[PDB]
């Protein structure tokens, strides 16, 4: 039911702030993959430090076998979004109501990916 | 002395802070600018009850 | 390693050096900053959002980098991220066993066949430092 899941690891962090009470958008690279990532996250209430390792998935739905359109219990920030643009080193960029992602990775990586597609986003920081 | 109200209050004995009256904090967010301005971002965090009135 | 000075990444538009240096003080040893400076892109009233931070001691810049890493460093809500810098600040010595402070310095050259040395002319109190880097 998963399509893409590889470890990320954090970089650096647009704003570099902790009280900024603004959504912070962060630069993580994949782990083996070597796949770089842009996606807005809000740290007042998902805390996301420098040097922290986290997990990701994306599946078309949460249920198990089908029923498109119970893996709330794994994960603990799933986000629904769709991707309007493919065209790139193919990258991505799904928008989960107005917050932009950006993965970019190798042609071969991201090949099971159609446009305009509704698709999850799981993540766990470990 | 943040505090536009009497709802902190010192220990002497234990060299501490200690919360005394909290029913008269009037959610005056001036003792969190004051922490977040000295540098402690998470030092007192203070949130209304729902179910209490 | 082979420099002291730090160039932190982001710093607060609103601040002066004294602050920078207070806040350094205060989380790293007493005194322990030697050289803070702040690029202007105008004269005086339009600092950069970058500043470069000449330390003492080599451990001073360790111990500031490992706290960099882990993120322990919140000054008025803002990160400060530690990168190495290109050029010092001071061209001074790490080393306080190569700055020699108040001897004599004289000149000359061998004017006798035998062991003996011609002084021209002699001056004192001079200070004298030695730059491995610079190899000067």
């Amino acid at each position: 039911i998963i399509m893409f899941e590889d470890i990320f690891v954090v970089d650096k962090l647009d704003p570099d702030g902790k009280k900024f009470d603004k959504v912070t958008r962060v630069e993580a690279r994949s782990h083996n993959l070597e796949m770089f990532m842009h996606l807005d996250v809000n740290t007042e209430v998902y805390p996301l430090a420098v040097g922290d390792k986290f997990t990701l998935a994306m599946a078309p739905t949460l249920n198990l076998d089908g029923t498109p359109d119970t893996l709330a219990d794994k994960y603990e920030y799933i986000m629904h979004g769709k991707l309007y643009k493919i065209s790139e080193k193919a990258e991505l960029y799904v928008s989960f109501g107005g917050l932009l992602m950006l993965l970019q990775g190798d042609p071969a990586h991201i090949s099971h990916f159609e446009l305009d597609q509704r698709l999850f986003l799981l993540m766990r920081k470990l | 002395e943040s505090s536009p109200t009497k709802v902190f209050g010192m220990d002497p004995v234990t060299r501490q802070v200690v919360v005394v009256d909290p029913e008269a904090y009037t959610y005056d967010e001036e003792v969190i600018k004051k922490a977040e301005a000295m540098g402690k971002p998470g030092l007192i965090e203070i949130s209304p009850k729902d179910d209490s009135f | 390693t082979n420099r002291s000075t730090v160039k932190i990444s982001n710093v607060p538009q609103t601040i002066v050096a004294d602050e920078l240096l207070r806040f350094l003080e205060l989380h790293l040893g007493e005194d322990t900053v030697f050289a803070l400076e702040i690029p202007t892109t105008r004269d005086n009233w339009k600092p950069r959002d970058f500043a470069r931070v000449q330390f003492t001691t080599l451990e001073v810049k360790s111990r500031a980098q490992l706290l960099s890493s882990q993120s322990k460093l919140l000054f008025k809500t803002h990160n400060l991220r530690l990168s190495e810098a290109y050029d010092d600040i001071i061209p001074r010595p790490v080393d306080p066993r190569k700055r020699l402070d108040d001897i004599v310095l004289t000149v000359g050259f061998p004017e006798s066949d035998e062991k003996r040395f011609c002084a021209l002319e002699k001056w004192d109190g001079v200070r004298c430092w030695i730059l491995t880097e610079k190899r000067r």
